[PDB]
RNA sequence: UAGUGGCGAGCGAACGGGGAUUAGCCCUUAAGCUAUUUUAGCGGAACGCUCUGGAAAGUGCGGCCAUAGUGGGUGAUAGCCCCGUACGCGAAAGGAUCUUUGAAGUGAAAUCAAGUAGGACGGAGCACGAGAAACUUUGUCUGAACAUGGGGGGACCAUCCUCCAAGGCUAAAUACUACUGACUGACCGAUAGUGAACCAGUACCGUGAGGGAAAGGCGAAAAGAACCCCGGAGAGGGGAGUGAAAUAGACCUGAAACCGUAUGCGUACAAGCAGUGGGAGCCUACUUGUUAGGUGACUGCGUACCUUUUGUAUAAUGGGUCAGCGACUUAUAUUCAGUGGCAAGCUUAACCGUAUAGGGUAGGCGUAGCGAAAGCGAGUCUUAAUAGGGCGU
């Protein structure tokens, strides 16, 4: 199959069947400033924005 | 008649040229527009490329693990029950049906419609909601 | 399947080069000039069909002012005097009668005076 | 239904003769019948195949000449074609089910067409062309296309010099050959196996 | 895909399935064995009158051949005029391939394993860039147990499984074409196709290695012009003869730019992208003038084309004109629309095949999700949650 994905976003993006799921950022390595209200608003994970989906999915050969 | 017969209405197209004229709409550039990158021979951005910002796929965390035990994993439908032959549904008995696959061991069976002839489970497990389909309409769970 | 190009060409050669015959030099037989001379004589006379409804009415009306001076008015009060009554008469046709029949147009111009305008 | 020469009406199943005539799917199918694998060996030669030329001419600026940099360019004389064809394969892959369909199709408008001759038996005894000619005389017959499954080399042997009489087994039969030669004839086995094949 | 990777660009397995092909044996060294085709040939069937034409294969009108009817070429279009086309015979003599066969190698045909396994630094090959790094390798330095041993199962260790390392031999499926021979083409048709249809790796350009062109066609047949006149005793013409045709004459057709010669109409007091709107007169034809064609005195409006650009008549770019060639293609993967097949199911890849049919369902996509995972399932994850909320039906 003469159509290689990249890694690097196989790695950070799985999917299922409602989007691209993806780990939120920003919480690593200091985090002795940071207000849990944000600490806990940022331990899920999401799925992702519209805007960005026709990017990631050519980093990813769905087309 | 050879000489007669032509497809349907819209099933062929005729993959317009671009480069020729000026009365066909693609003439002299062929829908590029002027000078930059994508006007060139080979005017190919990379995939995922921005421009020079940091991309998606090099600001997010890396989260995943792959186990190794759902290369071994399938699950059957309790619909699909009644598409084997001879009603004891062993484990080699869904692969001559090739309603699975092969070397796949481990099999479930889930509740996704009424089963339809009595056929007795053995070596499968399936979930809470389809032994108490399969229990009442005439089969048997045993191992 | 090689085409070779060689004879479509010179049937739209030739077809440029008889619209273009009549001309000074070599715009009438080298065809690298006489393209663009087919294309401006073509704009010339899309200009020129509406400027020939401008060149003929700019003349049907300096004939009538001659014609109607000389019988005692100006053009320019003869119309109002044709528009005070009712006579719906064109450029035209009054410049045919000012020149060939001009015992009509003096049977013309005494009612426009005794329309008094 | 179908009126054998000798007598009594084989009388065949409607699910393959006497079909609605899809003639979309029957234009496909001659269409890939027709391109499948030509000869095709096209052979044209690059900018990289000719021989020779690798050095530029004439230095770069300075000479009043337009920029080149080798003799053997697509703008210059005995060069090279600038997208040359090198030989590849012609060939579509309707389906097994497509391929019915468009047979079962052209299987109906023969027979409301009257094109379809169906005969007890078909059987040339000597493998001379001036019998087989006489017995076509009995029906009727010429330019004809014989639809049998008992290709017997008395029958094969014959009409390899006949001018438009053509013989073919029943697995044999493509959809053009049933389109042209104006009038087919089959026997009351041929009309048997294609409820085997086609049902 | 698991992995590997400044975890960047990227590189990428195996296990397991489906096929093609169908043998295993043992000591170079304890003690070795290592019946056909082919280069030459031969036979090979079936047609007559009638028109036009320079010439019939063509127009007509009939008949015959066939295991050979889309071949070539004969004064124009030939199944039956000529050469050939389907089957057999072979061959003094060589060649090769299967055999017996001869020797010997092709080699049917006995063990086994010490500086060896492992180890320590330094490198390679393993998909695997010191990484928890297994395994194979060998440049330097070392070093075992005797098949009651041994080494493998991706750091490591116990338990189970599975194989005998330090000696050898092997057909088939497979890769390739400078050289042949048949055949075939939705391949080229002398600026294309080999650089090369022509005396081409030649002429020429280089001290050399090396580079490297341009160059086809009279007619069915030379019947290729006896003889006369002008000319330098020539070159070239004018006749005459051949021919269906010499404006087919040493060459089929024969275009454009370029150059001329005749005939008509306009131009020597008038200023410019040379045209367009109106328009006098003259000419040649036709019924004789709108029946049409050719010139255009006079006069109104009018600063070429392309490309770059916020704008070009621009004193910005490019072009001496003509004739030939000269620029969005292919292959393999994948997404969206158009039109089709079967439909909770749709479809096969290699490979077999009397071979565009048929077989081949391995594999893929779907019919159910949520979760990092085990796992549980019309729900599941977070959570002390049964509360809320995310995703899903």
């Amino acid at each position: 199959p003469k159509m290689k994905t990249k890694s690097g976003a196989a790695k950070r993006f799985k999917k299922t069947a409602g989007g691209l799921k993806h780990k939120h950022a920003f919480k690593s390595h200091i985090l002795t400033k940071m207000t849990t209200k944000r600490k806990r608003q940022l331990r899920g994970t999401s799925m992702l924005n519209k805007s960005d989906v026709a990017r990631v999915e050519r980093s990813l050969r769905l087309r | 008649q050879l000489n007669d017969l032509r497809s349907a209405p819209g099933a062929r197209r005729e993959k317009h040229r671009p480069g020729r004229g000026i009365g066909s709409g693609l003439g002299k550039t062929g829908g590029r527009g002027h000078k930059g990158l994508t006007s060139r021979s080979g005017g190919k951005v990379a995939p995922g490329f921005e421009g020079g910002q940091q991309p998606l796929h090099r600001r997010l965390p890396k989260f995943g693990f792959v186990s190794l035990k759902a290369m071994d994993r399938a699950e059957v439908r309790t619909s699909e029950l009644a598409k084997v032959e001879g009603d004891v549904v062993s484990l080699q008995t869904l692969k001559d049906a090739n309603l699975i696959n092969q070397h796949v061991q481990r099999v479930k069976v889930m509740l996704s419609g009424e089963v339809g002839r009595a056929v007795t489970l053995k070596g499968i497990a399936a979930t809470k909601g389809a032994r108490a389909a399969i229990e009442a309409a005439g089969g048997k769970f045993e191992d | 399947a090689r085409v070779k190009r060689g004879v479509i060409a010179r049937r739209r050669h030739k077809k440029i080069l008889k619209l273009a015959k009549g001309y000074y030099g070599a715009r009438s037989r080298v065809f690298r000039v006489a393209k663009q001379a087919v294309i401006k004589a073509g704009q010339y006379a899309y200009r020129d069909r509406r400027q020939r409804k401008r060149q003929f009415r700019a003349l049907w009306i300096a004939r009538i002012n001659a014609g109607a001076r000389q019988n005692g008015l100006s053009y320019s009060r003869l119309i109002a005097g044709l528009k005070k009554a009712a006579i719906e008469i064109d450029r035209k046709v009054l410049a045919d009668l000012a020149v060939n029949e001009k015992a009509a147009f003096t049977a013309i111009v005494e009612k426009a005076k005794a329309s008094l305008a | 239904q179908l009126n054998v020469n000798g007598a009594q009406a084989i009388e065949v199943s409607e699910r393959t003769f006497g079909g609605e005539f899809n003639e979309t799917l029957v234009h496909q199918a001659v269409v890939a019948y027709m391109a499948g694998g030509r000869q095709g060996s096209k052979a044209q030669k690059t900018r990289s195949e000719v021989s020779g030329g690798g050095k530029k001419p004439w230095r770069q600026k300075g000479t009043g000449r337009a920029r080149a940099g080798t003799i053997r360019s697509p703008i210059w004389r005995g060069g090279g074609t600038t997208f040359a064809a090198k030989p590849r394969s012609h060939e579509q892959k309707l389906n097994k089910k497509m391929y019915r369909a468009a047979l079962r199709s052209i299987l109906a408008e023969l027979v409301r067409l009257d094109r379809l001759v169906v005969v007890a038996d078909f059987a040339v005894d000597a493998p001379k062309t001036k019998g087989l000619v006489a017995k076509l005389d009995t029906l009727g017959l010429k330019d004809v296309l014989i639809v049998t499954d008992g290709v017997d080399e008395n029958l094969y042997l014959a009409a390899r010099n006949l001018a438009h009489v053509d013989v073919r087994d029943v697995q044999g039969s493509d959809p053009v050959s049933l389109i042209a030669y104006d009038k087919v004839l089959v026997t009351v086995s041929a009309v048997k196996k294609f409820e085997e094949l086609l049902g």
